[PDB]
């Protein structure tokens, strides 16, 4: 959801040049962008699943064999979590936003959808 | 379960029916207390009744039991 | 069954119809019953093929669930 | 709550709300994209 | 049983690639219904082998324009067959008769539940002594390139086939095989 | 073109029949009055029946000497969105039902009281394994080739 | 209430009136008799077999005779496009006089021949009420040839022993060689000598034929080598039959497709086809060992056969033993090969007509398919429930074992749960989408939106059609191509017959299909699997299951293993055969149903209405059924009566007969018991009917004795309303 709504605010600023990467609104945008680009995003975040999960991706299996703190991925490049003093404070931080964004994504694609025209 | 039954029956007849129209005509409006959701091309089941009304024709006497309770209106 | 479609083809054919305005009844089947409902070939015929005609050709029309409930009961 | 939470979880009780919900499903479909002879796509 | 047998390398980690267990599935339930891993291993011989003669046989003929004498001179794959099946009926004859007399004497029909004499693409034919005397880690890494080729041909006569069905699957083969 | 079959875009009977329809509904719509809600109704299945008409025209379908579509299924992916597609979504979905059901009697096969499980159902359970069946081909190409999809010889035989 | 049946004393000393009831259904088990051998066994059945031979021969001479005696074949030589085949007179002393006028023919009331023996007799070269009546006394002389031969072998010097009967090498020598090949060659210089020159106006009788050559040249090309020249100068596309007006002088010839004039394949054409097929069966009747020295020994290929990987067990090994000590696994093969047999001919003889005038014969044509369909489905179901009796009664596991392994026959007992579990889910899978896709378009179409329907062209079988030339589908495959090899190469000898029959609206060969074709064929294929889920079930089961892995011990019919259990009713083999009973019914009558609505409505012209109605059951319910039954219902009405009036009245039969099965199924034993007392109890205690006692004591039918005798009223309830419905159907819409 934090994804998407930042995609909802750089799409209908930005945008990538070519005609079929015009239109300000994101849920006209998903039917303009046409299924090729859709399908790929579609494939490409199946491959994710998979590997970032590898393999055990469904309920029964997540978790089966434990050693598994939901969540972790392991993911940290730029190595912001170093200290776990701040750890506890940033996994909170990333759980508000996360459910703040479900609300805003909601609300972000019902504007579109009663309005027809944009964010702003 | 009876009183249920009947309470359904009497509501078809005060919202999905013809009774009005019927009432007016009894011998050239077919009594109606039915009218068919229009899906799947299933719309083809509401008949012509008479009395500018859809529906499928009753067979069980209602309308003519209600007018003779004295039951003028829906 | 035998009652019902005793009823059914008497009334159809000796009671039920329409009467002229200068008193002439004529009846939905005609008065087929008294000469017709004597043979099993004449109810086979006069009552059970003549009066389905109407539920085989209720297709594309308002009855034709009256038709497609026909076939179903006959599964 | 604690015995009518298990008697839904019966199997008709679970029949019937499943079928009454797949029917649902499939009727606003047809509802919504009716006449779907073949693959919209 | 694949930790035993040539055909992975570092390409694909340390471990046999097969992500779909393929190898495994002959000691499975039935008494043979699925290959053994020695069929699909003489499979695996036989298929990258006729890949790499097929290759030479649509890049020398088609792009460098040699072409036999009393032969078609079609630079398409789709329609040489038939053009040197009218116009030379006898060489293709032979061609067949070769074949079918090279499969049936090194049969390969026990390979199915496991098993055989021979082993897997063994066929003899060392005429020039390339593995007359060598170690056998040596004679393993000759196999194991000649199992790498054979798949890569395989590969490349499977881009041929697509570019030719559906235009433009592969985008640089047109570039680097300038002619048809 | 296929089996001697035609587009229902250039189909003459099936405007006939697209025609036929429409003067119907029309005919049936002129005994109503104004705006009255049959007539709204017959207007809708006149609007649903050239829609109807014209997706089916445009839509690769195949119409014979009664103007009706026919369904080429003989394998070709010309004409693929007319089986082979519906073929693959619903092998997906009863997959699908399949494999929970499997895994559910197989889950509560190993608890005290089977039996009791089967009729009444163990709601967190079964949702916990019937959101899980949207891997079920990726599943079943992993059971059988560790040999936990089959049986071998427990199973009972008669007498002969 | 003794000596009836003399083959059971367990019968004879039952004081019930079951004991007359199980003395007729069990007569012909000669195997389960008192005081039984397998010498007299074989020795009856050859007895038996001699007196069955004898009884067909004796009907169809009375066929012929009737047809020489009252018929009309002379008159219908003439004309045989309007005059009416007549079978035989009718003498009722019931008729009215309106009856009377009604079935009145030339002379006297007679019945319209709908065998079609007309054309068959006419084809093979006769045109007097002499050739048929001479045919009628030699079948008659054949019949005592028969019978004697009978009574001989039951005489003490005569009877056969086993060893004789067992003789699989010598019967199969000269079954195939003399059998097949000598009378296909025998056929060959019938249809040559008489039956070419009669077609071409030449009488060729027992007199001129030893006179008159079959070809102008007369034996000098088979003996020279030239026999092409037998195929020289063929029937010209101007020919009448019957008349030398545009007549040739060959006599094998190839030309394919059918006869201008008759609209049925050529008679060079199957003198030829006998001819080829008498050479090759004397020469595959070489191929077993006999005294001398060279040839097969049966054992020694069927324990050959042993696939080296393994996957068949151990092979063969045991079959030669248990096929030639089994009755029935024999009388099995035998049915079922004459089940396909007839099937074929069905399938045959209305795609290429082999009769002259016979493709315009509808009533007859329809007759003929239906009466092989409804005995091929006979014989299919009889072959079934031979093979169960022996798994039951012949079936030995030690032959079929060696050291543990079993062989190519018990190794189907083994995996049975398979084999059941598969046919149940083909049939389930078939009957699911078949139905669901009929009752789609059922709905559909009620609806008043038949642009919804779902029609799936069956371009597999349109594949096959344009294959064989037709040009109707627009694939250009194999024959469709001027340009394939298939074509060039038979471009000279056949094709160009073949390519004008096959295509051509007015005939059968290869009917157009659509969609209603394809749906129809789906529904015949669920009921074949059905057919075969139940029989097959029934003859693995046979031995045992899990409900009564001893059911081996209870034989093959018995009524149920009781109440135990929870419940055993219909668990022998018998009830196998009797719950398939009904859907081979089915099944044929899905089969004559397509086939009779496809042919009305391509003889009517009204194609149209078969490929749009056909899709849906109404259509069915409708446009054939209730549509074509107009004529037959009133063949007698208040008003009066036609011909036609004794197929209402075998209709109205064949639904009470239904109904009565219908009875002798739904009601069960028990209750006929008790009703049976009460009536004994009437009898015994009314004056003036006491002085009349019974001698067995009156008892309700047994359990399977009621599912036989249901079955029975069903089956022919089912064969006479149908065969009335088709023929008057046929009689009545197309004149
Ligand atoms: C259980 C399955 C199911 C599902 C997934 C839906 C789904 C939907 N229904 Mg719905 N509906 C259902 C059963 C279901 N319905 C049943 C059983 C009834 C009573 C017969 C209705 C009566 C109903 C009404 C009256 C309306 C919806 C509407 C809707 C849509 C917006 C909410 C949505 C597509 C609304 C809609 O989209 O209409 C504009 C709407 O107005 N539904
Ligand atoms: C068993 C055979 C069978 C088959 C193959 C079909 C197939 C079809 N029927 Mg049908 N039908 C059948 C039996 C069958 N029916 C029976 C027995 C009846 C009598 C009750 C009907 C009555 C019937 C009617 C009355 C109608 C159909 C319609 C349809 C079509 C639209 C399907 C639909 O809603 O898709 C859309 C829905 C889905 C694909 C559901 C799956 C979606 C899930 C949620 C996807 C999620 C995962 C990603 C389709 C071609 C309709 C039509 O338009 O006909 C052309 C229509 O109006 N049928
Ligand atoms: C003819 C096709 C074919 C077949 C039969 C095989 C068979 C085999 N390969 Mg192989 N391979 C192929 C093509 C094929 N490969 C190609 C084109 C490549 C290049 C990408 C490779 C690359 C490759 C590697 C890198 C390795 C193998 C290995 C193996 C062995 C174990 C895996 C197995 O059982 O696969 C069975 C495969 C099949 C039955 C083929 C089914 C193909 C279906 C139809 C889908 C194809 C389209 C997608 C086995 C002998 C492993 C090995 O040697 O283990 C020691 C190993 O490490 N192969
Ligand atoms: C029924 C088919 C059949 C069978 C059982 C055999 C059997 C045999 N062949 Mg053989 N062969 C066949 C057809 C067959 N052939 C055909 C069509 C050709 C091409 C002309 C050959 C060419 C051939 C050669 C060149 C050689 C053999 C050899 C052999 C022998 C052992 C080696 C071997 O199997 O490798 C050969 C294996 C094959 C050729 C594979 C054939 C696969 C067939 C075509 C599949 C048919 C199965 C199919 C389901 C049948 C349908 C039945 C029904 C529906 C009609 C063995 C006796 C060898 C020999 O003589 O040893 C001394 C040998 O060198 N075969
Ligand atoms: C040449 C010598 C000869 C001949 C002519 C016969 C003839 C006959 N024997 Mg016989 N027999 C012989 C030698 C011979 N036997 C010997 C040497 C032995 C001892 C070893 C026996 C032992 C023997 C026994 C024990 C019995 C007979 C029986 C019979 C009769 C079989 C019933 C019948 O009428 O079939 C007539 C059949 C035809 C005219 C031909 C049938 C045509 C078929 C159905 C069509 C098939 C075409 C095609 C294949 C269909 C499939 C299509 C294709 C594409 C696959 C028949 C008259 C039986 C009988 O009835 O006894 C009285 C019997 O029980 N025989
Ligand atoms: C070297 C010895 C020899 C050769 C080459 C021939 C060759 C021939 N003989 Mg012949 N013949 C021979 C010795 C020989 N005969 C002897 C020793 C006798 C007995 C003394 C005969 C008696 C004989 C008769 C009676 C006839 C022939 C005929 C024929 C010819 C018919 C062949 C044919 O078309 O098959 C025909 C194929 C079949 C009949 C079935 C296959 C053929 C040219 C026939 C003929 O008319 O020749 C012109 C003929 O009627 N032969
Ligand atoms: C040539 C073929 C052939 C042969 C030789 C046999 C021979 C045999 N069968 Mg068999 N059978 C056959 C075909 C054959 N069958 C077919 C086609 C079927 C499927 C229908 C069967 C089904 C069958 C069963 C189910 C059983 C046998 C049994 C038997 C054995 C004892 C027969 C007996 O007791 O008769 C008894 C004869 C009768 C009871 C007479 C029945 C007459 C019927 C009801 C028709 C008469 C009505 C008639 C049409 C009236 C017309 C009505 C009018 C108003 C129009 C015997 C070895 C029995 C056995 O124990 O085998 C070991 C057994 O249980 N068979
Ligand atoms: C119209 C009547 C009718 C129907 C629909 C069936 C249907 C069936 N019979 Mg059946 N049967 C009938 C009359 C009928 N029978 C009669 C009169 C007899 C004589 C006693 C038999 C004797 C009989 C035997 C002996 C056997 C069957 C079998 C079957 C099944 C075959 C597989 C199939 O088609 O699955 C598809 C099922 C259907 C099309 C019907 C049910 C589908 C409904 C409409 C679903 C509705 C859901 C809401 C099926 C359930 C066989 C079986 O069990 O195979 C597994 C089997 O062994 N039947
Ligand atoms: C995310 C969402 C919907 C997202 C929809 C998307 C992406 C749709 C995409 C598409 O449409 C397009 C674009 C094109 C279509 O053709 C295809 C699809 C693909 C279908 C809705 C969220 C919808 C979210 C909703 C409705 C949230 C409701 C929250 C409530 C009521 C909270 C109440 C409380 O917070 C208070 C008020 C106080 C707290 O203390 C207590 C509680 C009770 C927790
Ligand atoms: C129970 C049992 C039994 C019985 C069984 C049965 C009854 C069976 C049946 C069977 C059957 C009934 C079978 C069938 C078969 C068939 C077939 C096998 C066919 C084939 C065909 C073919 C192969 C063809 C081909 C072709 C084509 C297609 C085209 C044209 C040409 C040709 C020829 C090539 C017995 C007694 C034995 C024993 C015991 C057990
Ligand atoms: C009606 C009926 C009866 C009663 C019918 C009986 C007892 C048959 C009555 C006699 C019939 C009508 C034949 C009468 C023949 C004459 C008496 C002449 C004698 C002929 C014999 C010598 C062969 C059963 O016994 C029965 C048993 C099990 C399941 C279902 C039923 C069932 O439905």
């Amino acid at each position: 959801a934090m994804l998407a709504f930042l995609g909802f605010i750089v799409q209908e600023f930005i945008r990538l040049p070519g005609d079929l990467y015009s239109e300000p609104n994101g849920v006209k945008a998903f039917f303009q962008v046409g299924p090729q680009p859709l399908l790929q995003i579609f494939l490409f975040c199946g491959f994710l699943e998979f590997n970032m999960h590898k393999g055990k991706l469904t309920q029964v299996d997540m978790f089966e064999d434990g050693k598994r703190e939901p969540g972790n991925f392991g993911f940290d490049p730029l190595g912001f979590g170093k200290d776990p003093a701040k750890r506890e404070r940033y996994a909170l931080a990333e759980l508000k936003n996360g459910r703040l964004a479900m609300i805003a994504i909601g609300g972000l694609v019902h504007h579109a959808l009663v309005t027809g025209h944009a964010t702003f | 379960v009876i009183f249920l039954w009947l309470s359904g029956m009497h509501f078809h007849g005060a919202y999905f029916s013809n009774y009005s129209a019927w009432l007016t005509n009894p011998t050239s409006t077919k009594p109606s207390a039915q009218i068919v959701w229009p899906i799947v091309g299933q719309e083809v089941l509401n008949a012509d009744v008479g009395g500018n009304f859809q529906g499928i024709q009753i067979t069980s006497g209602f309308f003519q039991l209600w007018r003779a309770e004295g039951i003028t209106s829906e | 069954s035998i009652v019902i479609f005793h009823f059914s083809w008497k009334m159809q054919s000796d009671v039920w119809g329409t009467v002229s305005p200068t008193g002439a009844v004529s009846h939905i089947t005609g008065g087929n019953f008294a000469q017709s409902s004597i043979t099993i070939n004449g109810w086979l015929r006069d009552f059970l093929w003549s009066q389905a005609a109407q539920v085989v050709q209720s297709y594309g029309s308002s009855l034709s669930a009256y038709g497609l409930i026909f076939l179903g009961a006959h599964f | 709550m604690k015995d009518f939470l298990k008697y839904l979880s019966t199997a008709p009780v679970l029949l019937t709300a499943w079928l009454t919900f797949t029917a649902g499903f499939v009727i606003e479909i047809n509802r919504f994209y009716p006449d779907a002879l073949t693959f919209p796509f | 049983g694949l930790e035993n047998q040539v055909g992975f390398d570092i390409e694909t980690g340390g471990k046999p690639w097969d992500p779909f267990g393929f190898a495994g599935v002959s000691e499975r339930n039935g008494l043979g219904i699925l290959p053994h891993i020695k069929w699909l291993q003489e499979s695996e011989i036989k298929h990258g082998r006729t890949a790499m003669l097929a290759f030479l046989g649509v890049i020398v003929p088609g792009s460098l324009g040699i072409y036999v004498p009393t032969y078609p001179q079609e630079p398409d794959f789709t329609k040489a067959f038939s053009a040197a099946l009218q116009s030379n009926p006898l060489g293709m004859a032979q061609i067949a008769l070769a074949v079918a007399i090279i499969e049936g004497h090194y049969y390969a029909g026990d390979f199915w539940t496991g098993g055989g004499d021979r082993q897997v693409g063994a066929f003899g034919f060392d005429p020039l002594g390339f593995s007359k005397g060598k170690s056998e880690a040596a004679i393993k890494s000759m196999q194991l390139k000649e199992i790498k080729n054979g798949r890569l041909a395989m590969i490349a006569m499977a881009a041929f086939a697509s570019e030719k069905f559906i235009p433009g699957s592969v985008p640089l083969l047109h570039s680097a095989f300038p002619t048809l | 073109d296929i089996g001697g079959l035609n587009p229902c875009k250039d189909s003459e009977v099936f405007q006939k029949r697209l025609a036929k329809t429409v003067k119907k509904l029309e005919n049936r719509l002129k005994k109503y009055e104004e705006g009255t809600p049959p007539q709204i109704a017959i207007q809708q299945q006149i609007t649903q029946t050239k829609q109807r008409f014209t997706r089916y025209a445009d839509s690769n379908l195949l119409c014979g000497n009664d103007g009706l579509p026919h369904l080429i299924t003989d394998g070709r992916w010309s004409h693929g969105s007319e089986f082979l597609l519906p073929s693959i979504l619903f092998l997906y979905i009863s997959g699908w039902i399949g494999w929970v059901g499997r895994k559910y009697i197989r889950t509560v096969g190993q608890t005290s009281n089977p039996t009791e499980k089967e009729i009444i159902i163990d709601v967190p359970l079964a949702i916990s394994i019937m959101t899980s069946g949207f891997l079920w081909p990726f599943a079943a190409w992993q059971e059988f080739l560790s040999g936990d999809l089959i049986a071998s010889d427990e199973t009972i035989t008669t007498s002969p | 209430v003794y000596k009836f049946p003399k083959f059971s004393k367990a019968l004879a000393e039952d004081p019930s009136t079951r004991r007359i009831w199980y003395g007729i259904a069990t007569a012909h088990d000669f195997e389960s008799h008192d005081a039984m051998t397998e010498s007299k066994l074989y020795q009856k059945i050859f007895a038996s077999h001699f007196g069955h031979i004898a009884i067909i021969f004796l009907w169809t001479a009375g066929n012929l005779f009737h047809v020489a005696w009252q018929g009309n074949f002379e008159a219908w030589i003439l004309n045989p496009l309007k005059v009416r085949p007549i079978a035989h007179a009718i003498w009722d002393p019931h008729f009215g006089q309106a009856a009377y006028k009604a079935f009145l023919k030339t002379s006297s009331p007679a019945n319209l021949a709908l065998s079609g023996v007309y054309e068959w007799w006419y084809t093979i070269g006769m045109r007097t009420n002499n050739d048929l009546y001479q045919g009628s006394f030699f079948l008659i002389l054949l019949s005592s040839l028969l019978l004697f031969a009978g009574w001989l072998h039951l005489q003490p010097s005569f009877r056969p022993s086993l060893d004789w009967f067992k003789a699989n090498e010598y019967r199969l020598n000269h079954h195939l060689s003399g059998l097949f090949g000598v009378s296909s060659l025998a056929w060959t210089g019938h249809l040559v000598h008489v039956a070419i020159p009669e077609s071409r106006g030449i009488h060729v009788g027992w007199d001129n034929f030893l006179t008159v050559l079959p070809h102008p040249e007369g034996l000098t090309p088979f003996f020279s080598g030239n026999w092409k020249a037998y195929a020289q100068n063929p029937d010209t596309a101007s020919h009448i039959f019957g008349s030398g007006e545009g007549s040739g002088t060959a006599i094998l010839t190839f030309l394919g497709g059918f006869h201008p004039q008759t609209k049925s394949l050529w008679l060079t054409d199957m003198a030829h086809h006998h001819l080829a097929i008498a050479v090759l069966f004397i020469v595959a009747g070489h191929m077993y060992r006999t005294n001398w020295l060279i040839g097969h020994q049966m054992k020694l290929i069927l324990e050959a056969h042993r696939p080296p990987g393994g996957r068949l067990g151990i092979g063969h090994i045991g079959l030669y033993e248990t096929i030639t000590n089994s009755l029935h696994f024999q009388l099995g093969l035998a049915l079922a090969a004459l089940g396909v047999a007839t099937s074929l001919t069905a399938q045959h003889m209305y795609a290429l007509p082999p009769y002259a005038f016979l493709a315009s014969n509808f009533p007859t044509q329809a007759a003929l398919y239906t009466h092989h369909q409804y005995i091929a489905g006979f014989l299919m179901v009889g072959a079934f429930a031979h093979g169960a009796i022996f798994f039951v009664r012949d079936y030995d596991p030690a032959v079929n074992t060696r050291n543990g392994e079993k062989n190519v026959l018990a190794r189907m007992l083994e995996h049975k749960e398979a084999i059941i579990s598969h046919l149940s889910w083909v049939s389930l899978f078939l009957g699911f989408h078949t139905l669901g896709i009929y009752v789609h378009n059922d709905v559909v179409v009620a609806f008043g939106q038949p642009e919804k329907q779902i029609l799936v062209e069956p371009l597999f079988a349109e594949w096959i059609q344009a294959a064989s030339g037709k040009t109707l589908y627009n694939f250009d495959l194999l024959l469709a191509s001027s340009n394939s090899p298939a074509s060039v190469a038979s471009s000279q000898l056949w094709l160009p017959g073949w390519l004008s029959a096959i295509n051509d609206g007015k005939n059968s060969l290869f009917l157009p299909i659509g969609p209603g074709d394809f749906l129809v064929h789906h529904a015949i294929a669920l009921g074949l699997h059905t057919t075969t889920l139940i029989l097959v079930k029934g003859a693995l089961d046979a031995r045992g299951s899990k409900l009564m892995p001893d059911k081996k011990d209870f034989g093959y019919s018995f009524p149920c293993d009781g109440p135990g259990r929870g419940g055993t009713c219909d668990i022998s083999a018998w009830d196998a055969f009797y719950l398939a009973m009904f859907w081979m019914l089915n099944t044929i009558g899905w089969v004559t149903f397509y086939w009779h609505w496809k042919h009305l409505t391509l003889w009517q012209g009204n194609q149209v209405q078969f490929n749009e109605s056909s899709n849906y059951i109404m259509g069915w319910l409708r446009d054939y059924l209730w549509l074509n039954s107009s004529p037959l219902i009133n063949g007698y009405n208040p008003f009066g009566m036609n011909s036609l009036s004794v197929w209402a009245w075998m209709f109205l039969f064949g639904h009470l007969v239904w109904a009565t099965g219908f009875m002798f199924l739904i009601s069960w034993r028990g209750y006929w018991q008790e009703l049976i007392e009460t009536i004994v109890w009437a009898h015994e205690r009314t004056p003036l009917a006491n002085l009349v006692r019974w001698k067995d004591k009156p008892v309700a039918l047994s359990i399977v004795q009621a599912r036989l005798v249901g079955l029975a009223h069903f089956t022919i309830g089912y064969v006479l309303t149908y065969a009335a419905f088709v023929i008057a159907s046929t009689i009545g819409k197309l004149g």
